[PDB]
């Protein structure tokens, strides 16, 4: 058992547990939230689009890895990562790398709101009714701790008042003064 | 005694200069930590004082390694400054004393 | 007072409580909307 891990100095911020991504519902959910840190932090941050699968360490190992090392080297210059990663779904599905993102959860309330977003997205996703409330649960009972930033704020400004102050007082931690 | 007051007290101040003179290098790597840790007097502390503590799941962004038994780097907290990092092969020599 | 109470301990309570927060959370759904597909 090694007691240090090689994790990078600046951890990836990532968006998880509205429900299952790969859907209308839940991504066009968490677009609505990179917008906003994209300019409210920008200069100091590094936002980007995430393919391939990185609960691996499908795609190869060399794909993955070499991914892996772009997240090494965003970690150099001292400033905010951001993945877009489209089909992390779980906390412990992220936690056999050597990465450790930041698990930002976004809490729905209600698991009756789900199903009334579900049939305001046309007859699309009105065929996707019960597959997505089973990780909508799985992450329901996850435990909140395990987590790192919850937001179970209906209005913008109210999950983005938790947004920006949580990372600004984890950039402080991070940096410190002259 | 007094001969043995020239080296030591010499080195405390040079392993002092090294610890101020790192607080200003960029951050190398950072590491995850498994298991809990505090300073104690007999862990052969460079400059007895300015160590620092870590539980189980901490950051330590490491900026330097003084020797093969102390890194130098700080704590991811509000406030924290550098300090001494000991190195697994440190934390390798502090359990099997333990033992013998 | 007492024509209150006798709707609020049978069910009158819950049926402004979740539709005050039905609604709420509908706004918060549909800002998630808005900002998404706006941008």
């Amino acid at each position: 058992v090694p007691p240090y891990d090689v994790v990078p100095s600046m951890r990836p911020i990532i968006l998880v547990g509205p429900s299952l991504k790969g859907y209308e519902v839940t991504d066009m959910m968490q677009k609505a939230l990179f917008d906003f840190l994209k300019h409210l932090f920008d200069g100091r941050i590094s936002i980007t689009r995430v393919t391939a699968d990185i609960s691996l360490a499908r795609s190869s190992l060399a794909e993955v890895q070499s991914e892996i090392e772009r997240i090494f080297e965003l970690a150099r210059t001292l400033q905010l990562v951001a993945l877009d990663a489209d089909t992390i779904n779980h906390p412990a599905q992220l936690s056999k790398t050597s990465l450790a993102p930041i698990i930002v959860y976004i809490k729905i309330t209600s698991p009756k709101v789900l199903q009334r977003l579900i049939k305001s997205r046309g007859k699309s996703q009105s065929k996707h009714l019960n597959v997505q409330i089973a990780a909508s649960e799985k992450l329901a009972q996850c435990p909140p701790e395990m987590f790192d930033i919850i937001l179970d704020e209906n209005q913008l400004e109210d999950a983005c008042e938790h947004l920006a102050e949580y990372l600004e007082a984890y950039w402080k931690a991070t940096h410190p003064p002259s | 005694q007094g001969p043995h007051m020239a080296l030591r007290k010499e080195a405390e101040r040079q392993a002092l200069a090294q610890l101020e003179k790192a607080k200003t290098k960029p951050v190398a790597f950072a590491v995850r930590t498994n298991v809990g840790y505090n300073p104690s007097p007999g862990d052969e502390v460079p400059v007895e004082g300015v160590a620092i503590t870590f539980e189980p799941k901490d950051f330590l962004h490491i900026k330097e390694k003084y020797n093969n038994d102390w890194w130098i780097g700080r704590l991811v907290k509000e406030g924290c400054e550098v300090g001494f990092i000991p190195s697994p092969v440190k934390l390798d020599s502090l359990r099997l004393l333990q033992e013998q | 007072t007492k024509e209150r109470e006798k709707a609020k301990s049978r069910g009158t309570f819950q049926k402004l409580r979740e539709k005050q927060q039905l609604e709420e959370d509908l706004r918060g759904y549909m800002s998630w909307i808005t900002q998404g597909e706006v941008m």
